[PDB]
C-alpha cells in the first residue's frame, strides 16, 4: 500500500491531537491568549517533515495544565 | 489432524477437546467502541470492517487509521484466545511504525458488561493496542 503523504496534514495531524488529547484538549493553532500563549506549533513541522509522538504529546494543550 | 491451531479463528484446547470458534463473533459490521472523545475504533472479528478502507480488520473512525488488516491469526495461549491483527497502517508516532490490535478473549461464564472490548492499555512506545472480551463463548468448562 503506498500513500502520497506520509504525514498527512490535516488528517494525520488533528486526528493524533484528537486521539490522546480528546480528555485533556487539544490546540496546536493558538491565536491569542491574555496568557500570551499565542503560539502555534507542530502545523507546519509535522505537515512537511517527519515528527515523533513525543513533540505533539508533550504539546496537546498546554505543558504544565495537568500539574 | 495436524495442529489444534489453524488459521481459521478456531482452535481446539488439547486438555478437554473444546473447539474455540470465533467464527461465531465475526462480521462485517463489527463492533463500535469508544475510545477519544470524539472517536470510536472499529472493529471487525476475523473479517474486514466496511466502515474503513477494504482489507481493514481495526481502525479509528475519525480520520479512518488502520490499526490493523483483517487477518485471522487466532493463537489458544492459556485459556486466552488471542487474535492477533498487524500490517495496519504506518504510526504516526514514529515514522515507518505500524499499529497492532491484540485481541484477547477471556472466559466470562457469568457475562456482564465485560462482554465488549475493552482496551486495556496502549503501549505508547509500540503503537500496540490491547483488547481484553470477557465472554462466556469464548470458555472451556472445567
Amino acid at each position: 500500500a503506498y500513500r502520497p503523504s506520509e504525514t498527512l496534514c490535516g488528517g494525520e495531524l488533528v486526528d493524533t491531537l484528537q486521539f490522546v488529547c480528546g480528555d485533556r484538549g487539544f490546540y496546536f493553532s493558538r491565536p491569542a491568549s491574555r496568557v500570551s500563549r499565542r503560539s502555534r506549533g507542530i502545523v507546519e513541522e509535522c505537515c512537511f517533515r517527519s515528527c515523533d509522538l513525543a513533540l505533539l504529546e508533550t504539546y496537546c494543550a498546554t505543558p504544565a495544565k495537568s500539574e | 489432524m495436524k495442529s489444534n491451531e489453524h488459521d481459521d479463528c478456531q482452535v481446539t484446547n488439547p486438555s478437554t477437546g473444546h473447539l474455540f470458534d470465533l467464527s461465531s463473533l465475526s462480521g462485517r459490521a463489527g463492533f463500535t467502541a469508544a475510545y477519544s472523545k470524539s472517536g470510536v475504533v472499529y472493529m471487525s472479528i476475523c473479517g474486514e470492517n466496511e466502515n474503513c478502507p477494504p482489507g481493514v480488520g481495526a481502525c479509528f473512525g475519525q480520520t479512518r487509521i488502520s490499526v490493523g488488516k483483517a487477518n485471522k491469526r487466532l493463537r489458544y495461549v492459556d485459556q486466552v484466545l488471542q487474535l492477533v491483527y498487524k500490517d495496519g497502517s504506518p504510526c504516526p508516532s514514529k515514522s515507518g511504525l505500524s499499529y497492532k490490535s491484540v485481541i484477547s478473549f477471556v472466559c466470562r461464564p457469568e457475562a456482564g458488561p465485560t462482554n465488549r472490548p475493552m482496551l486495556i492499555s496502549l503501549d505508547k512506545q509500540t503503537c500496540t493496542l490491547f483488547f481484553s472480551w470477557h465472554t462466556p463463548l469464548a470458555c472451556e468448562p472445567e
